[PDB]
């Protein structure tokens, strides 16, 4: 296909000379490389399973952690270049078929870095000494005093979760609830906080999180998100 | 007994069958349940469905369509078992894996398995036509899979 | 779309929200989901440490008293099995069965141990999470 | 936005009494774009004869067909069209009532108090997205579909059997209503329709919006009769550039613009509802009639033919008679087409028309459809005055009176086509 | 194998495909004139599967005389008096199962069937039924 | 690694790692053992069209 | 990147995967037939079908992306 | 049997109570009368177990639901079934009178914390709450600041002074510490040293 | 003993492809009465109707999704008939129908699917992978019972112990209340009425034939 | 799970799974409408 390349390119008048600048490695060589690399997939082969190559720095094939001497195929045909293309890619495979059960979820470091982005506020006993919180207006807030060091990780807070639907729970009635004269009340749970009134209506939900909790929900929506910008 | 010689043994093939099915994707499954490997029926159940597929004729069944000893699908046994009265009898068989395969009428597919030299052998002398269709007879050939 | 969780990733949640999600969106979605996720783990593992120490590793602090247990059993049947009160099988059942009693024992109280007591100890979280090492492994480290 | 209530299909547009196609309000596209409704290139716009699909941008060619839109099935209701009733939403819970009502109408007679039993349900039935769609349904005095009309407006019909299949139609669903709503049924099924007029109007709103398929869902291949709550936006036309199709995979009603066809902005996206069925089915199901029906009838019973395939000729139409289409090669229309498709004719292998008996047959049948417009009391141009100004936009009074005016202005295209087929035949 | 391609793909169709009388009449032809192998299993096959259909397919004339032809060019002779015993019924069977005399001649190979094998009061129905 | 392409059904790719990267020669070769053995593997194909039994070139 | 979105979209478009990927190589192989510009740098004749494909869906994508 | 054109329905979880109203262009008032209790939708009715004293007399009350969240977090199936669904599960309401029957927009009106009515759906069942008042000035006290705590799955209810409300905070702290305390305490009781060590 | 496991299946099934879309087949295996009964039906298709009552609740061949099983066991539709490949009218290949939900779609298995050799490694793959309690005081005190309740028995130490085939309580004097445990039946007693116990002690118990040499 | 020992139990078994019932006990003489069959077999 390099040779091809040439042909194309019109740098060699024949493929004797395309093998002797091959031979000859000049940068040339690369440039047309890089050009019959893009858009052309390769088979790995430990077990068998195609993917998109990138021209990369140093000696060794280089693999994503998840899809992980490994031996390399290129297909030759066009029609096997669309069956890889659409049928062998990991896109196409997620699901381990034996139940149905997926396959590249996340696991080794990933895994209890995320445990510990979701492992959060340190509870009770744990986290006052004897017995008996900032609230921020939206998660970029919380984000940005998190790295202006005004709050920890682990360190737990209030988010406005004016997105109030979707609100987790665990089945359990409010601990507490606290009305005003005026008839505006508070119920207090182990989770979140919600502000309602009988006159008006639900203010707002406050849940009680993490910057981690924070982060983890985020950067799924995030993730969500920057997949569905091409939908535009 | 029960039955007479028009159904008796195809439902006492059905039975035998359907109890060895149950028998064999319990016993099977149960080992990868019992072990968490968990595992989908519809797995274990083409291999289940392949073991139990013959049926064989007995000494009593010798008649000009099928021989004794012959090794006929249940479907065929239970379609000529209606249709003809020329003598037919037939008996489950576990057809285990080993004998499932140099019994599939893919001449390759037994051959290039094991028996290689009996399976030829045979089948030269019966002249047998492999009509290709699966894949392991068909990469030998290099074809384009029927599949 | 996604519910907030406010709650700890286990293994087998996580796996529940990925089987969701390729439910839910299809590959589409979830192969860059799955694919940022990644370096969010890797994000926050490098900004923790899961690095494991000679006093990380935690032997449960009772184990003492239960093998001085099983050792004095097994001493005062050694010395009885001397006296002809108990014959050979009896004391090698007892040498198998009160050592593996006792092992058991240890592992069972290995996990809880660590939830109340050191949530956070490394290979508590890399068990109970799963990342590597399986529950017996961590305890014939730690017990 | 995923909430609120009332959103409304804003009253400027119906306001035509003192003497044209406004946005739809944004909600309108909004409650279903959060719920993967999704329209490409594509506006709804409000007219005061109610919602249309028209293109928003110009649309290239393409060599398949292009999506215009898609509808998830979740939003959508279903009633299986053979004998086992099912519901693909599943809205109505086990054993609930509405089941032995809907099982009590007869399997093929009354699908439609069937959709419209489904249709209350799911007004009933909270956070259903009809219970926020019911809105900008046509309520009972805004509807076309007859069964709102009554003899006020069939003596302005003029169509006794269609006066008589009307008034079949309103007592089966007054006496379905009588028998199944009656003071002993369940507060959960009185509050559906505590009065006759609310049944009536959700009839009437079935007839009118029943779209039916074959489709899959899953492995099923089924007979389905069902309500999509934007493919019902569009328009009728015998020429439509779209047509519904089905992805089962995702369960996505597509409406997809014709392959091949280029079309413009402000165009209106229309679909053939039923095809080759006459202006009295039209009226007698959806409650419109229109003048270009390629598929429309004369109760000619002349002797008198003409050569038909000269008369295809002259007016450059092509094809078989179930296929007969116009090209570029210019008052040639539907209603040309149904004139070739209903003209007492004659045709023989390779024979010319007789150029005089031809005009004979010509002056013949012109007499006839002259002395058929003589049997109405009015010409069709004072129909037009008599809806250029009316008096109160009563809906189905407009409606019967669009349906004779229409059938008038044909048999005068019958006319002007007689009339320029002689002169061309030169 | 080329028809019967056509029949299974026939059989495991949509309802608007299935097999009539006349697709087992020409399956079952294109097996008892197979040139170079034996087909009774097949054609056995195949009759079962035409009594499995028979909500929809009942057999005709050239059915019976065909299974006729089948079991008496092979010697399966207690099965073809049977069917012949059923052709009986249908007026010119004897006409069709002598096929004008050629394909080899059925009607014959079924009276020399019944002759070497003595079923003479069988023979003599065959030949009130001619 | 063919039991897991076939999986896929992607048999092109199967093909071109069985024969052209490397009827095709090694099954010429394994027909020429065998009629060595004094066995004729003899391959046919048969025209959907014209019924006619073309020999393949083995 | 986003290509196989596009892919996504066509395999749920299709109503099997398998002649989908046979159209495909139908389709590009037919283009190298119909046309014999050499076509084969950095833009592939796949991705011209799938973007050409996705073009008729209605979506802004350039050929070859 | 009854009709419920004026009736509040007050749909509870396992339940829906109808309470007898007059007509109010707030519909902000209650017979506490004529109680009736029907399963969700059955329009079937019974009396409710009425539990305490309740007035016989027109009243006008503010109403409000103690129901937990529960995520019903479903299967889903192939057609882009929403991977959550939560749903209000109205264990409890409470009915808390209006001072001096005061409306809404009144400039002095003031929740009349002294008479709560409690409305149980999975006993089926009417109480009136024993409130403790920790106020200083008994009937006469000015009742604005008054701020009602319900507690113990209501109930159990406390009248505090506006100023003292425990921030939401160090409520949920305190819990957790409670919690954990009793959790700690059963863990460590199962070591020998226990008998012989000091909370620290 | 997996490699060689794994040859054998994918040998036996290599034949097995989804040729067709239904054999049309009028039978089905039944299925009835709790993780298992999910698993054997989630992905089938039923080979005929269900009704509750007169409301029809599933169809011949509609595919059995999570709600559907689900609405059968709260209704306790038993003789629930599915498409297995036991079903089906051809050995030598299978009509997607009778497979069910694909092995990685949401949708009907595809036509030309191997399904075949997707299950023989589906089994051999995973086979790599394959391969009394005690009661213990909770707390230090006084054990308490009375001991003429329970037989007297040689434990499989040598101990001697109690044997119980009653419900026995046990009263742990502790140091600061009378706690309690109860003993069920046929279980050994290894304490006796009055000693003194400490915490996480075992308190209480609940072929090859070999040689052993002295 | 085992059908009965006793044939006729498993008989019941099999109409009660419907694995095999007499409505599928059929062959040609009650199919194809042989009934001078009945007067030839048993003589
Ligand atoms: C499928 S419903 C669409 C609902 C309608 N857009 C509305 O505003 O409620 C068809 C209705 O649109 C109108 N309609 C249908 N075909 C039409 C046509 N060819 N020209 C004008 N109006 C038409 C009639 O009032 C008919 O009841
Ligand atoms: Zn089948």
């Amino acid at each position: 296909f390099v040779i091809r390349g040439l042909i194309r390119q019109h740098l060699a008048s024949n493929i004797g000379v395309a093998k002797s600048q091959i031979r000859e490695k000049k940068p040339i060589v690369w440039e047309i490389l890089q050009e019959v690399m893009q858009g052309h997939p390769v088979l790995l082969n430990r077990g068998i399973q195609s993917f998109q190559p990138i021209l990369v720095e140093g000696r060794t094939i280089c693999l994503h952690p998840l899809v992980c001497q490994m031996a390399v195929h290129v297909p030759l045909s066009l029609e096997a270049q669309a069956e890889a293309r659409l049928l062998m890619f990991s896109h196409m495979n997620l699901l381990s078929p034996a139940i149905g059960d997926p396959i590249s979820v996340p696991t080794q470091d990933m895994l209890i870095g995320l445990y510990v982005l979701t492992s959060g506020t340190r509870r009770g006993i744990c986290a006052n000494r004897y017995n008996p919180e900032p609230f921020f207006c939206n998660s970029y807030d919380a984000i940005g005093a998190y790295r202006q060091k005004r709050i920890n990780l682990d360190s737990p807070l209030w988010l406005r979760w004016q997105l109030d639907q979707r609100v987790i729970a665990s089945k359990e009635v409010p601990i507490e609830v606290h009305y005003e004269s005026f008839g505006n009340y508070h119920e207090i749970y182990a989770h979140y906080l919600i502000v309602r009134s009988v006159k008006k209506e639900t203010l707002y939900i406050y849940i009680r999180t993490t910057v981690g909790h924070i982060s983890f929900y985020r950067e799924i929506e995030e993730a969500i998100q920057g997949f569905s910008q091409a939908c535009s | 007994r029960i039955l007479g010689i028009p159904w008796g043994f195809l439902i006492g093939a059905e039975l035998t069958i359907v109890q060895s099915r149950i028998s064999l994707v319990n016993k099977i499954q149960k080992v990868y349940r019992s072990q968490g490997v968990q595992i989908h029926n519809r797995h274990i159940e083409i291999i289940v469905r392949q073991i139990t597929s013959k049926v064989l004729v007995s000494e009593e069944g010798m008649s000009n369509v099928f021989l004794p000893g012959e090794l006929i699908g249940l479907l065929r046994a239970e379609r000529t078992g209606r249709a003809l009265e020329e003598a037919i009898c037939y008996r489950a068989v576990l057809l285990g894996i080993t004998r499932a395969s140099l019994n599939t009428q893919s001449f390759i597919s037994e051959a290039s398995f094991q028996e290689t030299a009996r399976v030829l052998a045979k089948a030269a002398l019966r002249g047998r036509i492999d009509w290709l269709k699966g894949l392991k007879e068909n990469v030998v050939l290099g074809g384009v899979i029927p599949a | 779309n996604l519910v907030f969780h406010n709650k700890v990733i286990d293994g087998t949640a996580i796996k529940r929200l990925i089987s969701r999600l390729i439910d839910h969106f299809g590959m589409a979605y979830t192969s860059h989901i799955l694919d940022q996720v990644k370096t969010l783990g890797f994000q926050q593992a490098t900004a923790t440490s899961i690095s494991l120490g000679i006093d990380d590793l935690l032997t449960i602090p009772s184990k003492g008293w239960l093998v001085q247990d099983a050792e004095q059993q097994s001493l005062i049947l050694e010395k009885h099995h001397h006296y002809g009160n108990v014959h050979a099988v009896e004391k090698l059942r007892q040498s198998i069965e009160i050592w593996y009693a006792t092992s058991e024992y240890l592992r069972q109280e290995m996990n809880p141990n660590f939830r109340m007591t050191d949530p956070f100890n490394p290979v508590h979280m890399m068990s109970f999470s799963g990342a590597r090492g399986n529950a017996s492994q961590v305890h014939q480290l730690v017990g | 936005a995923s909430l609120e209530t009332q959103p409304f299909p804003l009253f400027q547009s119906p306001a035509s009494e003192e003497s044209e196609l406004e946005s739809a309000d944004p909600d309108f596209y909004k409650i279903g774009y959060v719920r993967r409704v999704r329209a490409y290139g594509v506006e709804f716009k409000e007219g005061p004869d109610g919602f249309g699909i028209y293109a928003s941008k110009d649309i290239e060619p393409r060599r398949r067909a292009r999506v215009i839109m898609e509808i998830p099935h979740e939003l959508m209701i279903t009633i299986r069209q053979k004998h086992p009733w099912m519901f693909f939403p599943d809205i109505v819970p086990i054993g609930h009532p509405i089941f032995d009502i809907i099982n009590s109408t007869d399997p093929e007679r009354d699908w439609d108090l069937r959709l419209a039993c489904l249709l209350l349900f799911s007004f009933d039935r909270e956070d259903h997205f009809w219970r926020l769609y019911g809105d900008f349904l046509p309520a009972a005095d805004e509807c076309s579909s007859l069964l709102l009309a009554t003899e006020e407006d069939l003596a302005e019909l003029q169509d006794p059997q269609l006066v008589s299949t009307i008034r079949q139609q309103q007592k089966r669903v007054l006496e379905f209503w009588e028998k199944n709503w009656h003071s002993g049924v369940p507060l959960k099924i009185k509050r559906l329709a505590e009065d006759a007029e609310r049944f009536i109007w959700a009839v009437s709103i079935a007839q009118t919006r029943c779209i039916s398929m074959k489709t899959r869902i899953g492995a099923l291949v089924q007979d389905l009769n069902m309500m999509i709550p934007y493919a019902d936006m569009l328009n009728h036309s015998f020429e439509p550039n779209c047509f519904l199709h089905w992805r089962p995979k995702d369960r996505i009603l597509e409406v997809m613009s014709n392959a091949g066809q280029a079309i413009k902005k402000g165009e209106e996206m229309t679909i053939n509802y039923m095809p080759g069925q006459k202006n009295n089915m039209l009226m007698e199901r959806y409650g419109f009639s229109t003048p270009v029906n390629p598929w429309d009838a004369i109760p000619f019973s002349g002797d008198s033919r003409i050569h038909l395939n000269s008369f295809l000729s002259v007016f450059n139409i092509f094809g078989l008679p179930e296929e007969y289409y116009h090209d570029s090669e210019s008052f040639v229309d539907g209603a040309v087409i149904a004139a070739a498709r209903t003209l007492p004719t004659w045709s023989d292998i390779d024979l010319p028309p007789i150029p005089s008996a031809e005009r004979k047959a010509v002056k013949e049948l012109q007499d006839e459809c002259r002395k058929m417009l003589a049997e109405y009391p009015t010409t069709s141009e004072q129909d037009q005055k008599l809806l250029d100004s009316l008096s109160e936009a009563r809906t189905t009074f407009a409606t019967a009176v669009k349906y004779r005016m229409h059938r008038k202005m044909f048999i005068g295209k019958i006319i002007k086509a007689l009339d320029i087929y002689q002169e061309r035949l030169l | 194998e080329v028809a019967y391609a056509t029949f299974e793909n026939m059989e495991y169709g949509e309802d608007f495909m299935k097999p009539d009388t006349e697709t087992y009449n020409w399956v079952i032809q294109a097996y008892t004139r197979a040139d170079s192998y034996d087909r009774v299993q097949d054609v056995a096959e195949l009759l079962g599967m035409m009594v499995e259909d028979y909500k929809r397919v009942q057999p005709n004339v050239k059915t019976h005389a065909l299974l006729v032809e089948c079991f008496t060019k092979y010697c399966v002779v207690k099965e073809a008096i049977r069917h012949f015993r059923a052709l009986k019924n249908f007026e010119g069977g004897t006409k069709v199962l002598h096929n004008a005399g050629n394909f080899e001649d059925p009607l014959s190979l079924y009276l020399r069937a019944l002759c070497r094998e003595g079923r003479i009061v069988e023979l003599i129905d065959a030949l009130d039924a001619m | 690694e063919v039991w897991a392409l076939e999986g896929f059904g992607v048999a092109h790719i199967l093909q071109e790692m069985l024969t052209y990267k490397s009827a095709p020669e090694s099954f010429r070769l394994l027909v020429r053992e065998l009629r060595s053995l004094a066995l004729e593997l003899n391959h046919f194909l048969v025209s959907e069209k014209n019924f006619q039994i073309n020999r393949k070139e083995v | 990147k986003v290509m196989t979105m596009d892919i996504e979209r066509l395999l749920l478009s299709e109503d099997n995967r398998f002649e989908f990927v046979n159209s495909v190589a139908a389709e590009a192989t037919e283009y190298v037939e119909k046309n014999r510009d050499e076509y084969g740098g950095t833009k592939k004749a796949i991705f011209h079908v799938l973007s050409n494909r996705v073009n008729d869906l209605g979506f802004d994508r350039p050929e070859a992306y | 049997r009854i009709n419920e054109d004026e009736f509040h329905k007050i749909s509870l979880l396992d339940c829906d109570f109808f309470i007898r109203k007059p007509p109010d262009p707030d519909n902000d008032v209650y017979d506490f009368r004529e109680m009736y209790v029907t399963p969700p939708d059955t329009d079937i009715y019974s009396v409710p177990r009425v539990l305490a004293p309740m007035p016989q007399k027109y009243i006008r009350c503010a109403m409000s639901d103690y129901g937990c969240y529960d995520v019903t977090e479903p299967p889903i199936d192939a057609p882009r079934d929403p991977l959550y669904k939560s749903e209000r599960e109205i264990s409890k309401v409470f009915l808390t009178k209006h001072y001096r029957n005061r409306r809404l927009n009144d400039p002095e009106f003031v929740l009349d914390f002294e008479e709560i009515y409690v409305i149980d759906s999975k006993t089926k069942s009417i109480t009136r709450a024993r409130v403790l008042v920790t106020v200083p000035g008994g009937r006469k006290r000015d009742r604005k600041d008054d701020l009602l705590v319900i507690r113990d799955n209501g109930n159990s209810f406390k009248i505090i002074h506006v100023g003292e409300r425990d921030d939401p905070t160090t409520v949920i702290e305190r819990e957790e510490w409670t919690k954990t305390r009793e959790d700690m305490e059963k863990h460590l009781r199962k070591l020998r040293d226990f008998s012989v060590s000091n909370w620290f | 003993d997996a490699g060689y496991l794994t040859r054998r299946l994918v040998e036996v099934v290599q034949h097995i492809v989804v040729r067709r879309t239904d054999c049309g087949t009028i039978r089905g295996i039944s299925v009835s009465p709790e993780r298992i009964f999910i698993q054997t039906l989630i992905g089938r298709v039923l080979a005929d109707d269900i009704y509750i009552g007169s409301r029809c609740v599933a169809f011949r061949n509609q595919d059995l999704g999570i709600g559907l099983v689900n609405r059968f066991i709260t209704f306790g539709t038993q003789s629930i008939s599915i498409r297995t490949p036991f079903t089906c009218r051809s050995t030598s290949w299978i009509c997607r129908l009778c497979y069910g939900r694909s092995p990685t779609h949401g949708d009907l298995v595809e036509l030309g699917e191997a399904v075949g050799i997707i299950a023989g490694q589906s089994i051999g793959e995973p086979g790599t992978q394959l391969t009394a309690e005690h009661v213990r005081a909770p707390y230090n005190g006084k054990i308490k019972f009375n001991e003429d309740l329970v037989h007297p028995t040689r434990t499989r130490h040598g101990h001697p112990a109690f044997l119980c085939y009653i419900d026995l309580s046990v009263i742990i004097e502790s140091e600061d209340i009378i706690h309690s445990v109860t003993i069920p039946p046929k279980s050994f007693l290894l304490v006796q009425n009055d000693q003194y116990v400490e915490s996480e002690q075992v308190i209480a118990e609940i072929k090859e034939r070999v040689r052993k040499y002295i | 799970d085992w059908f009965p020992e006793e044939p006729f139990e498993a008989f019941k078994e099999m109409r009660e799974r419907k694995v095999f019932d007499v409505s599928d006990m059929y062959t040609i003489a009650d199919v194809w409408g042989w009934t001078w069959e009945k007067d030839f077999k048993n003589k």
